[PDB]
């Protein structure tokens, strides 16, 4: 449903 | 009609844990237009990376890389509750714009994705084929990646709980508990999900005083 | 690329049974071409109709129909033995382009059919979705078919070796056979698999004279 | 693998 983003590098 | 202009192949973005999760699945017709909401990873994240894909793989690696960009600005919040509201819009031309907008900050930011990006007939087909060959372990994949996400967010959560507490962290515990993290840490780089579950039980059996301190 | 011509859906032809039979798989990106070897029916056999067809489903007649032609002039000759290759080419341009020839004779025939033909994108989707939520079914009209064109082979080889044995035949043989061909001969035109394979089973079991003859 | 094709009519 809801998927996560990871962060940068 | 015998002819139809298509994507022919799906498009998306990495999700946590090297997933593919599609916004326009393959041969869908355009012009076309899609968007979806996602959220942080970590708690406190302030920002994200939108890396676009073409492929139909499960495995984030797997697939082709068409372009990066970073969305930052997202104010502190729990994992989970930052919305990132991605669209994917691909125009009669081919052109694919991709954004991202977070709903709190208002921050936006986009890229441009030219019309002979990715990948060419020979390998699309390679794709398809591949994807199809291996449909069995990406299910496999999955399942594995939704257990190393749980033992990547307990890893996170432990990690600030210890801060958070410093001092009054008994040092047997705080010993105890940096060691479990290693492991945990260790058993998330394989794709075993039992060792993955059981190195997050070995951490929460030196956790208790932990939890009772942050509680 | 990041977008493509493709075919939306399969096309092919009807083949013996009244399968589909598929030539280019749907989402096939164009231009392409594909040509395959197909042969006769039944024994002595001139002419075969090509049924040009669009879509997913096993049985013909559920699919979309293109046009047709006739390619006559065959040698007439046993059932199978007639190489008819089949050959669709699809342009540039979306026009398909649908030829039949037999090898032996040299015979030719073609049609031209225009890039807008067949089923439009809502149909496109339908018919995606019908073939899914059917997808058993035709499977097992499929299997069914299969069963059903062997059944009729084994009636037309076994009444040709009956002739052809004639005199060097008992009766009793003869007649124990004559039976087991119109039972079978009417399980065929039932829908049941195992009814029909169960009539081939008991035409080969009262065949065996007939076989060593 | 080799399929068959009716007469016409």
């Amino acid at each position: 449903k809801l998927y996560a983003l990871p962060r940068p590098t | 009609v015998l002819l139809l202009d298509v994507t022919p192949l799906s498009l998306g973005i990495e999700t946590m844990g090297g997933v593919m999760t599609t916004l326009i699945a393959k041969n869908t017709t355009i012009p076309t237009k899609h968007s979806q909401v996602f959220s942080t990873a970590e708690d406190n994240q302030s920002a994200v990376t939108i890396h676009v894909l073409q492929g139909e793989r499960k495995r984030a690696a797997d697939n082709k890389s068409l372009g990066q960009f970073n969305l930052d600005g997202i104010n502190p919040a729990p994992r989970g509750m930052p919305q990132i509201e991605v669209t994917f819009d691909i125009d009669a031309d081919g052109i694919l714009h991709v954004s991202a907008k977070d709903k709190n900050s208002g921050k936006e930011q986009k890229i441009t994705i030219k019309a002979s990006s990715g990948l060419n007939e020979d390998e699309i087909q390679k794709m398809v084929r591949d994807a199809e060959a291996n449909a069995e372990a990406d299910r496999k994949f999955e399942e594995l990646v939704q257990t190393r996400n749980q033992g990547d967010h307990l890893l996170h959560s432990t990690r600030k709980q210890v801060e958070e507490a410093g001092d009054k962290l008994p040092a047997d515990d705080k010993t105890a508990i940096e060691s479990a993290l290693t492991a945990l840490e260790t058993a998330l780089k394989g794709e075993d999900k039992a060792a993955i579950e059981a190195k997050m039980q070995e951490l929460a059996q030196v956790s208790q005083k932990l939890m009772e301190i942050a509680q």
